[PDB]
């Protein structure tokens, strides 16, 4: 069998591999950020003060 | 005692709103006096951990009085001079276990709302502060608004959005941009 | 389910902003936080205690970033002292 | 018949009266606290500006 079966043709196959390739890019941009934000996050906090800066607020709102 | 500082409270309501419709009111500047709205704002702290029940209820007409002195051009005056915006920090505060939730913001809400458009310009200082120190939050609570239980807490949610509108209308947030 | 996650993602991404701006310089932006909390105050309420299939862990974990995100603004810029 | 069909006793039947009056007392307080707060709301917002104080922020913030 051949000549198209659910397939696509060269002038979209272009496009769509270049939409992947776009939002493969965002995707770990976004995904990078985040990590970089988290590891910053987890070295400011781990200094020291992990659980007293909930249980201050826990104390003090309502729980 | 539970009951009696649950009436006596509600009873000041009632003498506040009916002084009013006899710019001033020789009750509230008694309240000064006595030391009593002093004592109350401190009480304001830690309200959390207060908040059917009987503990509930009282918190209710706590928080629905100070919300009448502060309608009233002479309250903002008093009440301002109270500190009132560093109480309400110090206890983090900021389908019907959540109704109750929002009832609480609510009732602060109008308090501080109505506080900064009483005297003038000389509260909406704070009002800024208060908005940029806690901003997102409010921002959630616009967006939401635009079966009993349900209608319920929804109704709350209409209140709650069109409390922060005032103030910024009030206090002109949106020339600070 | 999804829209509302995205609406707090946005919240986030600005509470971070404001939160490592007021305890980067130090004493100076302080005064700043304070009002951000008292001028919208009750919405950070209610977040700190909400936390307190996949879309819905998806919505959780912004939660608890919002919620986190705020309550280091908190110990930072020192809103507990007044009360 | 008698003696006792889901009935109580004097002295559940005082406390009872005495916890309806204390629960509608409260309720009428609340009822009326409300309808005041309403009513002074719709007072100072009926002067002027009833839909542009949502219009500004409905053109500013994201709709």
């Amino acid at each position: 069998s051949g000549t198209g079966l659910g397939e696509v043709d060269v002038d979209t196959y272009l496009s769509n591999l270049q939409t992947k390739t776009t939002l493969s890019m965002i995707a770990d941009g976004l995904e990078r950020s985040a990590r970089d934000f988290d590891a910053f996050l987890e070295e400011n906090v781990t200094l020291e003060w992990e659980a007293q800066r909930k249980r201050i607020y826990q104390h003090f709102g309502i729980k | 005692d539970t009951t009696c500082q649950t009436a006596a409270m509600i009873l000041l309501n009632a003498l506040v709103h009916t002084s009013r419709a006899s710019v001033d009111c020789p009750i509230i500047d008694a309240l000064n006096r006595l030391n009593f709205i002093g004592v109350l704002v401190d009480s304001l702290k830690e309200i959390l951990n207060e908040w059917a029940s009987p503990s509930q209820q009282y918190t209710s007409a706590k928080l629905a009085l100070l919300l009448q002195l502060c309608q009233t051009r002479q309250g903002a005056k008093y009440v301002l001079q109270a500190n009132l915006f560093r109480a309400l920090e110090q206890s983090g505060v900021f389908v019907v276990a959540l109704e109750r939730h929002y009832a609480l913001l609510v009732a602060l809400a109008r308090v501080v709302g109505a506080a900064v458009t009483a005297r003038g310009a000389h509260n909406i200082v704070q009002g800024r502060k208060f908005l940029t120190q806690h901003r997102g939050l409010v921002v959630h609570v616009l967006k939401k608004n635009a079966i009993l239980a349900q209608q319920a807490l929804e109704e709350r949610i209409e209140e709650l959005a069109e409390a922060f509108m005032l103030l910024i209308t009030a206090t002109g947030f949106l020339e600070y941009e």
